[PDB]
């Protein structure tokens, strides 16, 4: 990279990481989508 | 109406060999039991290939009693020659399996499956 | 006390002979009698014909009207009635 | 030597299929209806089988779609519904079936687009 | 035609040749001889023709397969007998290969060729282990691939891709144990067939 | 193009395991001599069929062109 | 070059998957695009065929050169979308060179 | 557009977070939640409109093979912009 | 007789004159290419796919349009017919925009597959493509018209099918755009249809967008249940997940057609669910429960009360097994108050005899009427496919239509007599002209809508209409098998309740107010607490929290039309029904078993555990709800006819104003339709 150095990004990572397994910095995977069946509230005014 | 047979030509030959595998799992269980240093009585033992044989007792086709005698005995021979290990003979008795609901309700509150 | 009566019969078959013969001519003089009772006449097809009463807590019985003539079909009617 | 056996065919014993996934299922014996979203009839040919759909779940880590349902793929290929049938009977599933919709014949007239005095006539090409 | 490939008039001639030679000589077992467009050569029989027809193509002057390349079934729901059993032979003499097929349900027996071919032993195993087809007179038919004591034929059209059962540890009775199968993820059923009839060649009759 | 390069079969003559070990070091010997006439005969052209309702197209083409673009989609679905 | 994401919901990654390695969910973002909601691989499903990478007609999925990231658990190598965007913002200098190498012969 | 919700937990450029009863944020406890900071929705939205002098332009967001299907851009609307339907790129006619 | 011989590929094939060689191709099983030609729109010939060989004739025709001649070969693989396709195929992908990773059609694209199956594997056009503005027709279609092929299909479809003139084509030559001119909105009750028929993306659902791609979907083959023609639909899902709603082909219903409310509305299915039983806690509010705690509390109230004191209310999305399970529970405590929100005046024979409250012609019957007279109904969104049916006659049998009501616009000119009840007494007494239209009809079909019984006076309104049929009949201008009297529903569940026994309206419990009161998904307002006793027990049962829910003590989360296996009857008797998509959602459950076990914690177990057995139920009480997609026949018209004319009750003066009048009254009208977010913007459009 000294000769040929590498395109710049203005997203690519300025400071690299090394494997973070085991560490608190780990990754933990999770559903990236939103909930999908939204229920009904019930009023809070009471009329039964 | 006219099929090849497989072993037996009728009910009655059939149910010979039906009695035949019973007596030879009959016999052995008190060996599995040993054997395979099982934590069930040979009662136990016992009871399930009583379970095992009623539950099929309703079929009228010597065919297919002929080949649930040749699964039999296939059964009976992987247990003999200790081709099973321990837990394929525990298979039969489902320890792990929480008890499944059977009445109306009880199937009504856990899901919906019938 | 009787609570709902329901006829069942086919369009078509002979069985039903009967039983369309009685709609046709006295269906309407039982319904004037009764004009506070559900009568549910339900016809389709190949069905053996029946007669259905219901009682009070939901005891139901019925009665085969297969082949019956129209007075047989006149006269099964009276006996749910009645009771 | 052939023998005489006058009972029904029956395998449910010999399967190994467990009881709950032949009592309790109801196979649906059809011709899958066009996708409406293509004009192509090639995927009307054939008669299928399959299985009442049963519960999905989201996956607690992911949100992935789980199933406790060993039948929810299943799908089966005939080229009858009498085969259909016949292999529904012998593996004691309940089954229903739906007869094959066709398409009628139309009749249809490219000149009937310029009718002298019928409403077919057409106010645009 | 650069990308097309070429076919070969002389190989599909004699094959069709032969197929005719064998129906002529066995015409008690012989239903159906065809010839692919690529030249392989097919021979349907009645299931009693198996060792016959068999010892015939291995034994005969004129066949001389000698080898058993494979033994396989094939579950075709549909037909009233939903197993096709293949037999694959080489022979080096004449440098050729021959397909033999017959049938059964899941009650008929078909009788062991092992008498022909001691090559069929495991295929015959694999096929009942796989398909459920029983051998008559198999010297030891018995599981082969499957876990000891699994229900069912895998193979089997009608039996789901991942089974009914599946294994863990259990530490309360300190072994594996067998649970009826959840998936975290379902496997994910694709209808990938195009409404557009693909090959005109094949068209069925109406 | 099996028929367009020369090899020798090895053949044992008693049937047991050193034969067989023979043989297999003997075709290694054989793969290397075929390996050679296969570098030395390579031939130009393209790699894989030109059929693009097989083979799917160049990705070059895929980005320029409706059809390439199309039976892309479909070979990869 | 801009930042935007070049992944367009095709689901044709999803579809040549032999794995089924692959789980895709989209909707059209808040700006009107065609984007993915959900991008999970499997890489303990995931056969590194490289088929996915073929299959992307705008070369938004691809596998980099990396090789050492083997972890303490099994839900670690459970991606999602954050995880893999990240990834193509760590190695992104490498993989944009690498396939600058040989995109002629593809 | 990283930006947490009240029980400080960062919302994603899909707009998930946990909500706050979600037993399932344990996860992150003596962990972390992955997200990217780079909101693709936000760095397209910083790149100007290019100005062209035709009705027709086409994009295949550069780099030639390298970047994404060849389309042509209708530019005859006045009222809005024409964008890219791969990479969201803009264009006008003057 | 009349056929005549023709050879396809040299296959003798008889067919009748007039019979298109593209026709005669599909009799031997072959389907000949094309994107212009529709079976159920006119004929076009314009995008030239369809070019076939005649063996002798140098020129290829369009098999389309051009009709068969006797002795004709057709040559369908041939290589000019090969040509052909490849050439015109070449021509459609000239301009067509390289979208299809990102447009929707891709999987599912006509224009994909046959370029893949008939045309050629690459490209020799080295120019570059047209590119097209994109044109604003509404919420439920996205227009991307570079990829518009000019097949006119949607064209077409508007003029013909949805009586809508509006869509056309501008300019000429290769700049020729399909389009409105004007910024117009393309809102009709049969719009989205246009997405269907449109051979590429360029036409798309709006909602859909992007969200999935086809081969990923499981298909479910179901009903609708959001108005009573009982369309056939297939529900699209994937991963436990409902993505959209496709028309099913039933030629007797619903043809390849949905309305926009089948279409779109299903969005409003994830949202106000009702996941979880509820109970009232000590301060008045609803919380969730068990649901245990749920039915005890049920089974308690329903114990203590007998007779009067416990009523039903079925709403108009309920299925047939919830229908008996709730009337054969209520009748072990010897309630018979079973009621529905849709009235059908009980006088005369009521519900005894079925004809009297079915459309008896049929749905598929239109085709053969050669008039029509509608009383008090907006066919047009009380029931839209039907609607479509009328016009298919009014466009090739010439149909001649009358309407009694509202001056609507039905999508094709009708003879508007008034709004007046009185004109049906004029029509019977003979003094009103189309009383000898009606006389000189052979077929006549008389159709009078649910929604007009709901009047106060509606007895006298349905007596004044089989008065009406009567004379026809009697006159003997019309044949026997015939049948003339038609009632036009509007509610799913309603034919259903009425073959179960079920009381028609809420009469009865304003009579006799109970002390409980079920509410089966009954969301229409019918009945209120300021109709009740002060302390009257209300359980709601449903799907969604919409007017019930608010008002219950009990809440029981109930299954969806789309996560049930439930039979509904449509409004010409005909039993069909849906199958489970999606499991429902939380904890809710299929809506016979929850009465199924309520039944046993309250001690009267119903004698049915599975969905077999409660429809054997279903069959001794009614057998025709059994029987799946046969229409069964019902007679004694006579009958119901003389028992209607013992009791005379007046007409009002009121004129005959059909609850919807305008599309902006169309898009929600159930609890589904008005949870749905995609209504809700359908609404907005019409308005502003
Ligand atoms: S490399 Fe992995 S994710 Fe990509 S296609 Fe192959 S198995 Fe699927
Ligand atoms: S990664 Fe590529 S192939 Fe996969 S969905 Fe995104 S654009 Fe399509
Ligand atoms: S309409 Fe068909 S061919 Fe055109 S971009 Fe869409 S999927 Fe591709
Ligand atoms: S928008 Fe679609 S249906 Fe209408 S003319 Fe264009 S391609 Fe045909
Ligand atoms: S289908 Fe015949 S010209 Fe279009
Ligand atoms: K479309
Ligand atoms: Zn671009």
């Amino acid at each position: 990279p000294t000769v040929k150095p590498p395109t710049a990004r203005k997203f690519i990572w300025t400071n690299h990481k090394f494997n973070l397994s085991g560490t608190p910095q780990q990754y933990v995977p999770y559903s990236t989508t939103r909930k999908k069946i939204q229920e009904w509230v019930p009023p809070s005014t009471p009329y039964k | 109406t006219s099929v090849k047979p497989i072993f037996s030509r009728d009910m009655n030959e059939a149910k010979r060999r039906v009695r035949e595998l019973y007596r030879a799992w009959y016999r052995e269980v008190p060996n599995t039991v040993h054997l395979f240093q099982l934590d069930i009585s040979v009662k136990q033992g016992r009871d399930k290939v009583r379970e095992m044989f009623k539950k099929n007792a309703h079929i009228t086709d010597p065919r297919v009693v002929d080949l649930l005698v040749i699964k039999g005995k296939m059964e009976l021979e992987e247990t003999i020659k200790v081709w099973k290990q321990r837990t394929h003979v525990m298979r039969f008795f489902h320890e792990t399996e929480a008890p499944r609901p059977k009445d109306f309700l009880s199937k009504f509150y856990v899901g919906h499956d019938p | 006390g009787l609570r709902e009566i329901r006829i069942h019969l086919c369009q078509r078959s002979p069985g039903s002979q009967g039983v369309r013969d009685f709609i046709e001519k006295r269906y309407v003089e039982l319904k004037k009698a009764n004009p506070d009772l559900p009568i549910l006449i339900r016809e389709c097809s190949d069905v053996q014909p029946k007669l259905w009463a219901r009682y009070a807590f939901g005891q139901e019985k019925n009665v085969s009207l297969n082949n019956f003539s129209a007075d047989q079909v006149t006269r099964a009617l009276e006996n749910v009635l009645s009771s | 030597q052939l023998i005489t056996v006058d009972e029904k065919l029956d395998i449910t014993t010999i399967t190994g299929v467990p009881e709950e996934h032949i009592k309790t299922r109801k196979a649906r014996i059809f011709v899958p209806a066009r996708n409406n979203m293509q004009s192509g009839v090639n995927n009307t040919k054939k008669w299928k089988m399959e299985f009442d759909t049963r519960e999905r779940w989201e996956n607690p880590l992911m949100g992935w779609a789980s199933t406790a349902d060993p039948l929810s793929n299943l799908v089966l290929t005939f080229s009858t519904k009498e085969d259909a049938v016949a292999f529904a009977e012998k593996n004691g599933w309940s089954y229903d079936v739906e007869e094959r919709k066709v398409p009628k014949p139309k009749s249809k007239s490219y000149g009937a687009n310029f009718s002298w005095n019928k409403r077919t006539r057409v106010s645009t090409k | 035609r650069p990308t097309v490939r070429p076919r070969n008039d002389v190989a599909h001639k004699q094959l069709s040749a032969f197929g005719e030679y064998v129906a002529e000589i066995l015409p008690k077992y012989v239903q159906q001889v065809q010839v692919s467009c690529f030249n392989e050569l097919e021979i349907c029989i009645h299931p009693d023709g198996v060792i016959p027809v068999l010892t015939f193509l291995r034994d005969h002057s004129n066949a001389q397969f000698k080898s058993l390349a494979d033994l396989t079934a094939v579950d075709i729901p549909t037909r009233q007998n939903r197993f096709e059993i293949v037999y694959n032979l080489l022979s080096l003499r004449f440098n050729s290969r021959i397909r033999v097929k017959t049938y059964t349900d899941e009650l008929t027996p078909i009788e062991s060729s092992v008498p022909v071919y001691k090559a069929a032993n495991w295929y015959e195993r694999e096929i009942w282990d796989m398909f459920g087809v029983f051998f008559a007179n198999h010297p030891d038919l018995r599981r082969i691939l499957t876990d000891y004591g699994f229900e069912g034929h895998p193979f089997r059209k009608d039996f789901p891709l991942s089974g009914y059962v599946e294994l863990r540890y259990d530490d309360e009775v300190k072994r594996v144990v067998a649970e009826p199968v959840e998936l975290a993820q379902e496997f994910r059923k694709f209808d990938l067939n195009s409404p557009w009839e693909a090959f005109p060649a094949y068209r069925q009759p109406p | 193009v099996y028929d367009q390069v020369e090899f020798d079969v090895p053949i044992g003559s008693r049937g047991d395991c050193y034969d067989r070990y023979l043989c297999r070091v003997e075709e290694m010997r054989q793969s290397i001599r075929i390996i050679s006439q296969c570098l030395n005969k390579m031939p130009p052209g393209e790699i894989k069929v030109d059929d693009a309702k097989v083979s799917p197209p160049k990705r070059a083409e895929m980005k320029t062109s409706m059809e390439s673009l199309i039976h892309h989609f479909k070979l990869y679905t | 070059p801009s930042g935007e994401e070049r992944c367009i919901a095709c689901k044709l990654c999803e579809a040549v998957c032999p794995a089924q390695a692959i789980t895709i969910e989209a909707e059209p973002r808040a700006d009107g695009s065609r984007r993915t909601t959900r991008y999970d691989i499997d890489m303990t499903k995931c056969i590194y065929c490289g088929f996915c990478q073929e299959a992307c007609p705008v070369d938004a999925i691809v596998e980099g050169p990396n090789f050492e990231f083997s972890t303490e658990t099994h839900e670690e190598l459970l991606y999602n979308k954050e995880k893999l965007l990240n990834n193509g913002d760590k190695w992104e200098a490498e993989i944009a060179a690498n396939i600058q190498a040989d995109y002629l012969y593809r | 557009g990283v930006r947490t919700s009240p029980t400080g937990e960062k919302v994603t450029h899909t707009g998930q977070v946990y909500d706050d009863g979600d037993y399932r944020k344990v996860r992150f406890v003596g962990r972390q939640k992955e997200v990217n900071e780079n909101f693709a929705i936000d760095l397209i939205a910083e790149q100007p409109v290019s100005q062209v002098g035709s009705r027709v332009i086409s994009c295949d967001g550069g780099g030639g093979a390298l970047g994404h299907p060849r389309v042509y851009i209708n530019l005859d609307k006045e009222t809005k912009t024409g964008t890219c339907g791969y990479c969201g790129l803009q264009f006008r006619q003057q | 007789s009349n056929l005549i011989e023709v050879f396809v590929d040299g296959q003798s094939v008889m067919v009748e004159p007039g019979t298109t060689v593209l026709q005669a191709c599909e009799k031997v099983g072959m389907q000949i290419p094309r994107f212009c030609y529709h079976e159920r729109l006119s004929v076009a010939g314009n995008c030239r796919m369809c070019l076939v060989e005649i063996e002798k004739a140098p020129k290829v025709v369009a098999a389309c349009a051009m009709p068969v001649m006797k002795g004709w070969n057709i040559l369908t693989n041939s290589e000019k017919t090969k040509k052909a396709r490849e050439g015109v195929m070449e021509f459609l992908l000239a301009n067509h925009p390289l979208d299809c990773p990102i447009c929707d059609q891709g999987g599912e694209c006509d224009l994909q597959d046959q370029s893949m199956m008939f045309g050629s594997d690459r490209s020799r056009f080295l120019e570059g493509k047209r590119a097209v503005e994109d044109k604003n027709i509404g919420p439920l279609v996205k227009t991307i018209m570079t990829r518009c092929i000019q097949c006119t299909r949607c064209i077409r479809f508007a003029s013909e099918i949805a009586g809508v003139d509006d869509l056309g084509t501008t300019g000429r030559g290769n700049d020729m755009q399909v389009g409105t001119y004007i910024e117009k909105m393309f809102m009709s009750e049969l719009s989205g249809n246009i997405i269907d028929i449109c051979p590429v993306g360029a036409l798309t659902s709006k909602p859909y967008a992007f969200t999935a791609r086809p081969w990923e979907t499981r298909k479910t083959e179901s009903i609708d249940v959001m108005d009573a023609v009982g369309s056939n639909i297939v529900v699209s899902t994937r991963t436990g997940e409902v993505m959209r709603i496709l028309p099913r082909m039933h030629e007797d219903i619903n043809e390849e057609w949905i309305s926009d409310k089948t279409r779109f509305a299903y969005d409003g299915l994830k949202r106000q669910r009702l996941t979880e039983p509820m109970v009232r806690n000590e301060k008045g509010l609803l919380t969730h429960t068990t649901w245990e705690d749920a039915l005890s509390r049920v089974a308690g109230m329903l114990q203590s009360f007998q007779g009067n004191d416990v009523a039903a209310i079925a709403g108009g999305l309920v299925d047939a097994e919830a229908l008996i399970a709730l009337k054969d529970l209520l009748n072990r405590v010897d309630s018979d108050t079973l009621c529905t929100e849709e009235v059908f005046p009980t006088a005369g024979a009521g519900t005894d005899l079925r004809s009297n409250y079915l459309l008896n012609t049929t749905i598929a019957g239109v085709e053969e009427a050669d008039v029509v007279l509608l009383v008090g109904t907006n066919p047009r969104f009380e029931a839209p496919l039907f609607n479509a049916r009328i016009r298919k006659s009014w466009l090739h049998n010439d149909l001649k239509v009358a309407l009694i009501g509202s001056p609507v616009d039905l999508t094709y000119r009708y003879d508007h007599l008034g709004d007046s009840p009185k004109i049906l007494q004029d029509i019977a007494s003979g003094s009103h002209p189309f009383s000898q239209v009606l006389q000189e009809a052979k077929k006549p079909m008389v159709i009078l809508g649910s929604s007009a019984l709901q009047r106060n006076d509606g007895a006298a309104i349905l007596a004044a209409v089989s008065n009406i049929a009567q004379k026809i009949r009697t006159s003997s201008g019309v044949t026997g098998d015939w049948k003339v009297m038609n009632i036009l529903h509007r509610i799913a569940s309603q034919v259903a309740a009425l073959d179960l026994g079920y009381k028609p309206g809420v009469e009865a419990i304003q009579k006799n107010p109970p002390k409980m009161l079920f509410l089966l998904g009954a969301d229409g307002g019918c009945i209120t607490r300021q109709d009740l006793p002060k302390d009257c027990f209300i359980v709601y049962q449903g799907h969604h929290g919409d007017v019930g829910a608010p008002i219950a003590d009990v809440i029981l989360p109930g299954a969806a039309y789309t996560e049930k296996s439930a039979t509904y009857v449509n409004t010409e008797g005909r039993a069909q029904q849906t199958k489970v998509a999606v499991t429902p959602p939380g904890l809710a459950r299929e809506d016979w078993k929850i009465i199924r076990a309520l039944s046993e914690i309250a001690g009267m177990t119903l004698p049915y555990d599975t969905l077999d057995q409660v429809r054997n139920r279903l069959e001794e009480v009614s057998p025709n709800l059994v029987r799946y997609d046969d229409v069964e026949g019902a007679n004694y018209f006579q009958q119901a006819s003389e028992l209607s004319k013992l009791v005379n009750q007046q007409l009002l003066a009121d004129p005959l104003v059909p609850p919807q009048l305008t599309i902006k009254d169309f898009y929600m009208t159930d609890s589904i339709s008005r949870a749905s977010q995609t209504m809700a913007k359908c609404v907005k459009a019409v308005t502003e």
